[PDB]
């Protein structure tokens, strides 16, 4: 059922990161 | 009934993902979103005659 | 803490026009609400005349 779509990048746990700006950029 | 409402987050921008409770008339509407806020958010009240 | 936003509250009649009259209470939990971002800055929304 799932074989592009899926992608996968410290952090305090139950927390969310929805910044996409670069980490000179990566 | 001034002071309403609260605004929570890091960099308070449309970069970071930020919180708004606002406690309006009739209800309270808590918000999760990237939002993108003014230099000067506020509500503002209007009386009728 | 830990993805968890709690909100306390409690609500009391007062007469001192400045300062927090000298007396004890004690906010209930309410809601605690499941928001999963980092805060470290906020702002308070206000009614304008």
């Amino acid at each position: 059922l799932d074989s592009y779509n899926y992608l996968y990048r410290n952090l305090k746990p139950f927390e969310r990161d929805i910044s996409t700006e670069i980490y000179n950029c990566y | 009934n001034i002071i309403r409402g609260w605004i929570f987050g890091t960099t308070l921008d449309s970069k970071t993902q930020s919180l708004l409770i606002v406690n309006n008339a009739t209800n309270v509407v808590i918000k999760v979103c990237e939002f993108q806020f003014c230099n000067d958010p506020f509500l503002g009240v209007y009386y009728h005659k | 803490i830990d993805g968890y936003f709690k909100i306390y509250s409690k609500h009391t009649p007062i007469n001192l026009v400045r300062d927090l009259p000298q007396g004890f209470s004690a906010l209930e939990p309410l809601v605690d609400l499941p928001i999963g971002i980092n805060i470290t800055r906020f702002q308070t929304l206000l009614a304008l005349h």
